[PDB]
């Protein structure tokens, strides 16, 4: 027999309280992708689902419509420079969600080689609502205000705070839709960034992790009082399905 | 810490612009948009508001039938006089309401408007 | 802002770190966003409603005819292209270059524009006001893509003002940063707003309101590397700007 998802092949760090968080054990989170143009630098991130399909945030995808014009990087650590066996496959097809929410899918032109280094992540329950103050995992390569890490595969704990809270007036005002949710220290100093966008928020439940969410926006970075906006891709397993079956 | 917001008082349009069947069409990422504290705010205004919003997201395309019963245009702050936070709500109509002031308490409250909203489509 | 004013967009504007590299912006969230047209022929300029019945603009972008009603200015607009209904297109009277110039020059229009939620012109910074380090800016601008392409929708694209002196530090630029101009964007690119956008504004934000502390002229590039973009300081000319206004 066999068996694979959210199981990665490296435990990972482990760092409570991307700007803000710590750098992550190389190889600890196999389901990170990079979202990097053709002979362009990596901009966004995403997360692999199936050795062919890759789930990232449909805003990363605003510049160009064409797929070739779209690259993915699955296995590294480093965003500058990766290691040798760094795969590099490129896009087939753009699936953007049809109702515009920021969520799509990338076809890649050549499935992904799982290896211990690149192994998907688990997909979430069809609508299941990842509890209050969950204890989540954000990970990706994007920016920070001059912290601890950088170059590297940077990751962070953070607990989730519910649509009910964080749409309070103190923090996000309800510009939170149900099929969003929210994770963040209000004290700030810990959180998501610009290019960490379309990367997992994985939430770990019993053996494996599950992907819980997808980076999208927020106001600001490791502000206070302004948690990290994410899309509920329990919202979308069955599209995501359903994009996967009939293409 | 200059990762910004309204600086003044704003109102936010968050609707998801769904067909009469309830069917989704469109989900269009919310904007606000600066009102002044003394206008008028009708049923039309809101509208212009919610177009403004569809097209920022579905350019041009879709346009509102129904924007939907439940004047869901509320605002809350804290009122530092009854020590406890109080949450002001007005009714989406042809007569409006005027902004009130809230400075007293508040430097840019938000007025929400969160509902569906049956959009076409041009 | 009360009727209105003057760096205060009747929209709130889509930020975002990143015309080519930087978001699509919200339908008329830079109201001072103007786009110079050919008398048939269409856009090839930006340029900023400083007032009424006046546009400042770059100075290379009118190498095509000196006359100044040989120029169209269009305000109101989100599509380059096709062009929706109330969007003013105004008709330039007299064109004044900038004398001592570094590449800027205002488009007075023959008819006062009129003043909307989607027309409103931009502040003019205060006489050799230093736009500070790290200042968050806003470069706006339709101008190409893929070429032509630019979804024919206005783009802007947020990039923080450097500082002439780290500006001007050999490994990048060497004292060609002069003190008329102003130096913004990053050391690692991908979001500089290149071509087609010259003349357009450079609004960077101030308590409630946005001034114009620059104009797209130049970069040496095009989004990337240790090469930050290089815009007019506008401070420095605000005093002949007012001038120019307050006598032609
Ligand atoms: C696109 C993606 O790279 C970034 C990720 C930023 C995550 N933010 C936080 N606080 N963890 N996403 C964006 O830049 C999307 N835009 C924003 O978050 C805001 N600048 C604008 C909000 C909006 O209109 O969507």
């Amino acid at each position: 027999p066999s068996f694979d998802c959210g199981k990665p092949q490296v435990e990972p760090k482990k760092c409570p309280g991307v700007v803000g968080g710590c750098v992550a054990h190389p190889h600890s989170w196999p389901w990170q992708v990079s979202l990097r143009t053709r002979f362009g630098m990596h901009f966004c991130g995403g997360t692999l689902i199936s050795p062919e399909w890759v789930l990232t945030a449909a805003h990363c995808l605003e510049k160009s419509p064409r797929p070739s014009s779209y690259k993915v990087i699955l296995g590294a650590h480093q965003e500058v420079n990766l290691e040798p066996h760094v795969q590099e496959i490129e896009v087939s097809r753009l699936f953007l969600e049809p109702t515009r929410k920021d969520i799509a899918l990338l076809k890649l032109s050549s499935p992904a080689v799982i290896t211990d280094k690149v192994i998907p992540a688990c997909l979430p329950s069809p609508n299941y609502v990842v509890a209050d103050r969950t204890e989540c995992f954000i990970t990706g390569w994007g920016e920070t205000q001059g912290t601890f890490g950088a170059g590297l595969l940077k990751e962070a704990q953070l607990p989730v705070i519910e649509n009910k809270v964080c749409n309070r007036y103190e923090f996000l005002n309800g510009r939170v839709q149900s099929t969003e949710l929210c994770a963040g220290h209000l004290a700030g100093g810990t959180d998501s960034c610009q290019g960490d966008s379309g990367g997992p928020l994985v939430c770990f439940e019993k053996d494996k992790y599950i992907l819980q969410g997808v980076t999208s926006w927020g106001l600001g970075c490791a502000r206070p009082n302004k948690p990290g906006v994410y899309v509920r891709v329990s919202r979308f397993v069955t599209w995501i399905e359903g994009v996967m079956r009939n293409n | 810490a200059s990762y910004f917001e309204p600086t003044g008082p704003y109102l936010m349009v968050n609707v998801t612009g769904v067909d009469s069947k309830g069917n989704e069409l469109l989900s269009p990422h919310y904007v606000e948009f600066p009102i002044k504290p003394g206008t008028t705010l009708t049923k039309e205004k809101i509208e212009y508001y919610v177009e403004w919003a569809l097209d920022a997201t579905a350019y041009k395309e879709f346009r509102v039938v129904e924007l939907d019963p439940s004047a869901k245009i509320e605002v809350t702050y804290y009122d530092k006089n009854k020590k406890k936070e109080e949450t002001k709500s007005f009714p989406i109509t042809e007569k409006g309401f005027v902004v009130p002031d809230l400075s007293e308490h508040i430097k840019n409250p938000g007025f929400n408007l969160i509902t569906k909203v049956v959009i076409e489509k041009k």
